[PDB]
């Protein structure tokens, strides 16, 4: 019992190009039924299915971003010069001194020392409390990787289609020219948590010339630590008869104080499956930020006299359903589907009724028995839903009681206004 | 070939030490900003200065910078010093293939020298072999537009003399020549004094180192 | 900790004989990057030549040599090779083994030179140069040898301060290139200056010992 369910059946009288442009998280599947110009019963199944993005960066391992929390202190000596003694700054992580030699006049003289010219004021700026907060990556390169299959009569053929590679066969070529991205180097990628979590991109990321404040200021690099300077300058404060203080009118607040004070003004990005390496950062970019230009093309000469022996059989029978048929709530079919004379064979099982078809689902099946699940939204009460290949579905169907980023293009024609609230 | 040609400009004017200098590289078609630049000293090994158009490699000092507009793209140098006095690269790597440049070669404008001249006879065991050979050495002399000639006797002699000269010295910026009068023994034997001369813009008077036999 | 890359299987082969070359790397994980070939001639641009990827199935080369060229790797040693088929005069330059990072390469090694030419190895001469004050000079002269290159150090290399290795100068199938170094007068004769020659496809190994 079969219904007219079927594909877009496209003549080929000529040759048979198209472009796609994929999103990012999305796999397409275009599948027709090819047509011999010269016999309108003679109809071979093209299939093409394309995988979702792969992006590939090779990275460079900034290393980890450290916070700190500012602390200054000041030392007086009334004799000697101040590159004669130590002090408890210098012995810290990361610190910044600035000292007045020899500039003791009377004026910031405290009540002892009632000398000119011969005390020493030094001045330590330091960091304490470092403790890492995320991990910085810098993009040196970037590579984009889909994999792609194609299913044309009897022949399959899978590849994974680089920007500098095409899937060619004797009558298909598919390839892959250019790519809309959302990041291009020297980028640099911040993780404040695990990979999953994602994380921010940051451009002018300091690498020469960093400040207490910028992004990247403290870094914890495999060699050791690598300090800023300070964005500010010193001044001697001191009132009559009282020891000299210092005082420092600059920034205050860490690189990552002020990140998270203005997070929001910061680019975003996700990562699912991610795979990392010593040399690279390989995940795919859930957020459909990237769109890849893929060109298809394929010949006349397709000989429908050698790709029409022995064609593939397929055969379905409806075996299970679960859920309902309402707007929202979805429910799932299990079809039994036994291949045979095609040892492999590339094609979708559509859940289809009377009239429409509310579900699809791509499988390569195997020669003998395949269970097969289809989702599917919508119905009417009397739906009785049934397992469909191209015309031919199961001699019985099922009825119920009471988006996964993939994208079906069969050519079908849908239903009209007929099929709208009935 | 529909490939990407990367313009770089060689025979760059010298200059100053210690200025600001800046390197342009034009390209055939837009990459954006997969960008590399090289560096290779003359004798060593190329080395990667610059990655993505704006990152510094590691181990490459801070007076180095790099940006540049669509297909135009530059280099800059900042407080020169005598050792990055070499050749530059720039290799697009948008799409295949990944082409490199031509190359640009800088060269330290520095003061006047006088070259050191001095000249070698030939040696008891270059005699047994049955050939002569004299060396003249010219050495730590700037710039590198010199001239030298050979005298045999007061004679001049422009035939059988080969001579080298060597690139830009990456610690003092000075240049060096080295010249070698080739002969036989049945020859050498025939006559007494040989001159080495040299000609340079340091003085107009040529300086002159003999020696007899 | 450090990255060094070193080069080998280098010299001088028969226009149609084949070649293999190895490139020794170590100080990084060599199983984590791409590899690739890049060569140079005699004072030219550079030009890349071959690049695989972490395992070794796919292998990029370039539409000049189809199929002569062979890349690749071992990463239980971590070692590099690119094997050559009968060769040409036009690929005489010295190769490269590089970091291939999908486009730039960031780390470079030594480079040893490949020479493909009819000629025969002939072995150098080392002829020192006596004087004939202040601060005085001697050469040391490397005569008649093929093919490229040589190695010329003074006192084990200890020297390498005032010293002036000069370009060879090639006639007819034999190359010849002179060294010259500086030392104070109260130095020399004073002590021991000592002249190191080597050529490695002659297997020539000469120190010799300047005196007037
Ligand atoms: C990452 O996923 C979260 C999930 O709620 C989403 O809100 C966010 O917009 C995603 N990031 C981007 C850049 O779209």
């Amino acid at each position: 019992t079969d219904t007219a369910h079927g594909s877009g059946i496209i003549p080929m009288r000529t040759d048979l190009e198209l472009d796609f442009s994929l999103p990012s998280s999305a796999s397409y599947t275009y599948r027709r039924q090819l047509q011999n110009p010269a016999n309108e019963q003679e109809k071979i199944p093209f299939h093409l299915q394309i995988s979702k993005q792969v992006i590939h960066a090779e990275i460079q391992h900034l290393g980890h971003w450290m916070d700190g929390t500012f602390n200054l202190k000041t030392a007086f000596h009334c004799y000697g010069s101040c590159e004669k003694y130590a002090y408890p700054w210098q012995t810290a992580g990361c610190f910044i001194e600035k000292d007045y030699e020899y500039e003791s006049g009377w004026g910031c003289n405290p009540p002892d020392c009632p000398g000119v010219g011969t005390g020493c004021t030094a001045c330590g700026v330091y960091l304490d409390k470092l403790k890492s907060v995320g991990k910085a990556f810098k993009i040196v390169s970037l590579r984009y990787t889909r994999k792609a299959c194609i299913q044309l009569g009897t022949e399959q053929t899978c590849k994974s289609v680089d920007s500098n590679d095409c899937l060619v066969t004797t009558s298909v070529k598919v390839c892959l020219i250019g790519t809309v991205s959302k990041f291009q180097p020297s980028d640099t990628l911040l993780f404040l948590g695990p990979l999953e979590q994602g994380g921010l991109i940051f451009k002018q990321w300091c690498t020469t010339t960093c400040q207490f404040g910028d992004p990247g200021d403290i870094m914890s690099t495999p060699v050791g630590m690598k300090c800023p300077e300070l964005n500010g300058s010193f001044r001697k404060k001191c009132a009559f008869a009282t020891t000299p203080v210092c005082q420092f009118d600059g920034n205050t607040l860490s690189g990552y104080k002020r990140m998270i004070a203005t997070k929001d003004s910061f680019q975003s990005f996700n990562v699912t499956e991610p795979h990392i390496s010593a040399s690279s950062l390989e995940w795919i970019d859930p957020d459909s930020s990237l769109r890849d230009h893929i060109n298809v093309i394929v010949g006349r000469d397709l000989s429908f006299q050698d790709l029409s022996e022995t064609p593939c059989q397929v055969d379905l029978a409806t075996t299970s359903i679960d859920g309902a048929w309402g707007s929202g709530v979805g429910f799932n079919l299990v079809c039994s589907v036994s291949l045979t004379e095609c040892s492999t064979f590339l094609t979708s099982i559509k859940a289809c009724d009377s009239a429409m078809c509310y579900g699809s689902t791509t499988a390569n099946l195997l020669r003998g028995q395949n269970t097969v699940h289809i989702v599917g939204k919508g119905g009417h009460s009397g739906s009785k839903f049934m397992c469909c290949h191209d015309t031919k579905c199961s001699s019985t169907g099922l009825v119920a009681a009471a988006d996964s980023d993939k994208i079906f293009d069969d050519g079908a024609p849908e239903c009209g206004i007929s099929c709208w609230f009935t | 070939t529909g490939d990407i040609v990367m313009t770089q400009s060689p025979a760059f004017p010298p200059v100053s030490l210690g200025d600001t200098v800046t390197i342009t590289c034009q390209a055939s078609q837009s990459v954006y900003k997969n960008l590399a630049w090289y560096q290779q000293k003359p004798g060593k090994s190329p080395r990667l200065l610059i990655f993505g158009m704006s990152s510094l490699a590691d181990g490459v000092p801070s007076r180095f910078s790099a940006s540049g507009s669509d297909k135009q793209y530059s280099l800059k140098i900042r407080g020169l010093q005598p050792e990055d006095a070499a050749i530059y690269y720039c290799q697009q790597h948008y799409i295949a293939p990944y082409t490199f440049g031509a190359g640009t070669r800088l060269e330290i404008k520095r003061t006047d020298a006088a070259p050191t001249v001095s000249i070698f006879p030939p040696s008891s065991e270059q005699l047994t072999s049955g050939g002569a050979s004299v060396v003249c050495f010219l050495n730590n002399f700037y710039p590198k537009d010199i001239n030298v000639k050979w005298k045999i006797d007061g004679s001049e002699r422009q035939n059988g003399v080969l001579n080298s000269w060597t690139d830009q010295d990456s610690k003092d910026s000075t240049y060096s020549m080295s010249s070698t009068l080739t002969l036989t023994k049945d020859e050498y034997e025939r006559h007494n004094s040989y001159t080495c001369e040299a000609t340079h813009k340091t003085s107009t008077s040529p300086i002159v180192k003999s020696f007899n036999r | 900790g450090q990255v060094q890359m070193k080069e080998s299987g280098g010299g001088l082969v028969q226009p149609g004989k084949s070649l293999k070359l190895s490139c020794a790397a170590s100080g990084f994980t060599f199983s984590d990057f791409w590899m690739s070939w890049v060569r140079q001639p005699s004072g030219k641009g550079l030009e890349w030549v071959a690049r695989i990827n972490t395992n070794g199935d796919t292998t990029h080369y370039t539409d000049d040599m189809k199929g002569r060229f062979t890349i690749s790797r071992d990463n239980a040693k971590t070692t590099l090779y690119l094997e050559m088929s009968p060769l040409k005069s036009e690929d005489t330059a010295m190769y490269y083994c590089t970091r291939d990072r999908l486009g730039p390469f960031d780390y470079w090694g030594q480079g040893t030179t490949v020479t493909v030419s009819s000629a025969t190895t002939k072995g150098p001469s080392v002829y020192p140069l006596a004087p004939g004050n202040s601060m005085v000079t001697l050469g040391c002269l490397v005569k008649g040898y093929f093919p490229e290159p040589v190695t010329v150090t003074w006192n084990s290399g200890s020297l390498s301060s005032g010293v002036h290795t000069f370009p060879a100068v090639l006639q007819s199938d034999l190359y010849t290139l002179s060294s010259s170094v500086t030392v104070p007068s109260s130095t020399w004769p004073s002590q021991t200056v000592t002249c190191n020659v080597a050529h490695p496809a002659s297997s020539t190994k000469v120190d010799k010992k300047i005196v007037p």
